[PDB]
RNA sequence: CGUAAAGCGCACGCAGGCGGUUUGUUAAGUCAGAUGUGAAAUCCCCGGGCUCAACCUGGGAACUGCAUCUGAUACUGGCAA
């Protein structure tokens, strides 16, 4: 129900940093990244169109940390609402509580701002949620509770929260540790390089 | 504006010296070239 | 731009259905092409053409049946302009790199003959070589000092020349065709429904057309 | 036999535009005339006229743009052998708007943007493309 | 800017005098990615010089397209040999979802969220070639306008 | 549906299907509106409650239909010329 890995092999694989290891250092440094996904990694694979497309699905599950049928689940429902499915699609997974709470700067990772979420260190509105996927509305507060606020792993994790971009569409306030989501992520503030059209067509076929 | 040409009265007398009935009347589309743009 | 003329136009057989709004075309089974039509698409040729000629362009007469031959090098030739009169090669301008290198072998070949080595070491093979640029003197006659693909082409009979058509249509370069009643109007873009195969026809026309070319700014 | 003139009227302009033809005749009645009319207004015929006394003739004369021919496909929709009657709600669009559809309504022979203009669906003649 | 990509390579076969010859044919499609789009066959005897010539062919030998906004403009029908093939402009109906060398030609093309199915007959050579024919004979409403006077 | 499977060996013709052209009437088909009905749940939309989701739920849309009444009369049908 969850990865549980290797998480730089699967950073490795795609070819492409899936901030699955933020952490402490810089970039990579110890990875070998684009050299060897496994033994044979050293060939280039000349992937086909089926490949391509996978390998996009692949990239956005990997980052965002979630399996098949739930992600599956979120392309039905991107689907079904007005609009633009791609861009649907990630307004589904920039909700995320896990997300919402890595973004923030509460977790070091998406995963530490999952175990966060689930050991029931994070407040919406107050009320305390332990659901990874809860999906947090605009104009909402979410915060760390009095228990786990004071814990080294946060302090560290907004230590690094300066490093990255700082997301437009939040309120980050570090000093007392909440945050304030505000406004559905516009397509063209985040990421830029996953190609949405691919997971739309891999799932239309 | 026309272009300046023989008059059409000399037209129907070089029809007039076409020996015979000298006259071909068949009617059929026309199409016409878009002209070449100037750059 | 209008003279009392002798050609009135020919050809009673394999008379072609698109030259239908050409044709007045009465006498003894044979088709009379309407010069009150003709007069107009001539005068619109030469509005093209010089306007092209004025550009500093290069113009290519095709002149392969007889007697456009010289006609069409004494028309080319008392412009500073190019012709094909013997047998249109197939491809001499679609494929005209290839044509460039023959080209090139004419040149080498005729400063080799008048001037260089010609009496060097044989006399048969130096005979071949002669008649080499005999063969590639009239196939690659005027076009030799063109060095670009030309600007426009003017071909004397549209049947006879399709090749030179087709090719000229398959690059964008404008046709301009002395269509007969046989002929068809293919890609030619400006069409002259006249006589292909009358020499007073063909001079007479040639003649209006090298007096047009050879007025550029000046 | 003659059993649909006006299947046999989108013939004439079809293998008239096919054959660039400057002008069709046929045999006319009220219903050509309408229809003539409705091409007419949308732009894809020049002109039409009705002669004759006691044998009616339509002309046509068509339209051509460029070389190309302006009426690109005319299609015939409600034949005899099975008839095409469309609500108001049914009613469609042809080329996505771009061409339009006859449809005679009980107020007149429309188009489908007239018609869906006044509220009212009826018989869908023809397409013209 | 040119945005090419092959669609299919094949070994034909010649059958001489002493055995068989082995030829490879490509099948590419290029295109700037605003209308423009080429397609081009070109054969040879190594998979390499296939792809070239095929490049080659494809770069001239290209054909305008009046595209929308990022898709077709009305459905269109193209037809080629045994290959009958439908669009439908999907007004962004996300994502190109057409079949396989029709993806390519619609990819490299421009346009970006149609709706496809080909008929018929699918193979490669002949589904493109039924997508240009069909992307050329699809007009704008400023080219229909144009037409009928208004 | 010439050659891949597929045009009866050819005709005449009943029931059936289709039917040139003009005017008038009808309004059966057709179209428009109204009313009654088309159970509730389910699907769809906008919301609400279970920490979220599945789930439950409020309101709507929908149920492409049928019947009746009111109209329109271009096309098809009936009738008369």
């Amino acid at each position: 129900a969850r990865y549980l890995g290797p998480k730089l092999k699967l950073s490795r694989r795609e070819g492409t940093d899936l901030f699955l290891k933020s952490g402490v250092r810089a970039i990579d440094t110890k990875c070998k990244i684009e050299q060897a996904p496994g033994q044979h990694g050293a060939r280039k694979p000349r992937l086909s169109d089926y490949g391509v497309q996978l390998r996009e699905k692949q990239k956005v599950r990997r980052i965002y940390g979630v399996l098949e049928r739930q992600f599956r689940n979120y392309y039905k429902e991107a689907a079904r609402l007005k609009g633009n499915t791609g861009e649907n699609l990630l307004a589904l997974l920039e909700g995320r509580l896990d997300n919402v709470v890595y973004r923030m700067g509460f977790g070091a990772t998406r995963a530490e701002a999952r175990q966060l979420v689930s050991h029931k260190a994070i407040m919406v509105n107050g009320r305390v949620v332990n659901i990874a996927s809860y999906q947090v509305s605009p104009n909402d507060v979410v915060s760390i509770r009095e228990k786990a606020k004071k814990q080294s792993r946060v302090k560290a994790a907004l230590e690094l929260a300066e490093q990255r971009e700082k997301p437009t569409w939040l309120e980050v306030d570090a000093g007392k540790m909440e945050g304030t989501f505000k406004r559905k992520p516009e397509r063209s503030d985040l990421s830029a390089d996953i190609n949405e059209h691919l997971i739309v067509e891999l799932y239309s076929k | 504006k026309k272009k300046t040409t023989l008059s059409e009265e000399d037209q129907a007398l070089f029809r007039q010296l076409m020996a015979g009935t000298r006259k071909i009347k068949q009617d059929t589309i026309v199409h016409r070239p878009q002209r070449k743009k100037i750059s | 731009m209008l003279k009392a003329g002798v050609h009135f136009g020919h050809q009673t057989r394999y008379w072609n259905p698109k030259m239908k709004p050409f044709i007045f075309g009465a006498r003894n089974k044979v088709h009379i092409i309407n010069l009150e039509k003709t007069v107009p698409m001539f005068n619109e040729a030469l509005a093209e053409l010089n306007k092209i000629a004025s550009r500093k362009g290069k113009i290519l007469f095709v002149g392969t049946k007889r007697a456009a031959s010289e006609a069409v090098k004494d028309a080319a030739l008392s412009c500073d302009q190019f012709f094909v009169n013997h047998r249109w090669l197939g491809g001499m301008l679609t494929n005209w790199k290839t044509v460039r290198q023959s080209i090139k072998r004419l040149k080498d070949l005729e400063t080799q003959s008048q001037d260089g080595t010609f009496d060097k070491l044989t006399k048969k093979e130096a005979l071949m070589r002669t008649r080499e640029l005999e063969k590639l003197e009239n196939s690659l006659g005027g076009i030799k000092d063109m060095g670009g693909l030309p600007d426009a082409l003017f071909v004397i009979d549209a049947d006879h020349e399709h090749i030179a058509i087709k090719e000229a249509n398959n690059l964008g370069i404008p046709v301009f065709a002395i269509v007969d009643t046989n002929s068809d109007p293919d890609g030619v873009d400006f069409v002259i429904p006249g006589n292909d195969d009358a020499i007073r026809a063909v001079t007479l026309y040639l003649g209006a057309v090298a007096a047009t070319v050879r007025e550029g700014r000046s | 036999s003659m059993q649909d003139p006006i299947a046999d009227m989108l013939t004439r302009i079809r293998n008239g535009q096919a054959a660039n033809k400057a002008a069709v005749t046929m045999p006319s009645s009220k219903l050509k005339v309408a229809i003539a009319n409705v091409l007419k207004e949308e732009g894809f015929i020049e002109d039409f006229k009705v002669e004759g006394d006691t044998k009616p003739e339509l002309e046509l004369t068509l339209k051509y743009f460029q070389g190309k021919a302006v009426v690109e496909s005319i299609q015939r929709v409600s034949r005899p052998g099975l008839r095409i009657y469309k609500r108001k709600d049914e009613l469609p669009k042809v080329m996505a708007g771009l061409g339009i559809a006859v449809v005679s309504t009980s107020k007149g022979v429309m188009t489908d943007r007239a018609a869906r203009q006044a509220g009212l669906g009826g018989e869908i003649i023809c397409y013209v493309a | 800017e040119l945005q090419e990509k092959l669609i299919a390579v094949n070994r034909v076969s010649k059958t001489v005098k002493g055995g068989r010859i082995f030829s490879f044919t490509a099948l590419t499609v290029v295109g700037d990615g605003n209308g423009r789009v080429g397609f081009g066959y070109g054969k040879a005897r190594e998979v390499p010089a296939a792809i070239q010539k095929a490049m080659e062919k494809a770069r001239r030998n290209m054909i305008n397209v009046a595209l929308n906004n990022g898709t077709l403009q009305h459905p269109v029908k193209g037809v080629h040999t045994g290959s009958r093939v439908f669009m439908q402009p999907a007004s962004e109906g996300t994502g190109i979802i057409a079949g396989g060398a029709m993806r390519a030609v619609l990819e490299v093309a421009g346009v970006h969220n149609v709706l496809a199915k080909a008929y018929g007959s699918t193979n490669p050579i002949n589904v493109v070639r039924a997508t240009i024919d069909g992307l050329e004979n699809m007009n704008s409403p400023e080219m229909v306008a144009a037409k009928r006077g208004k």
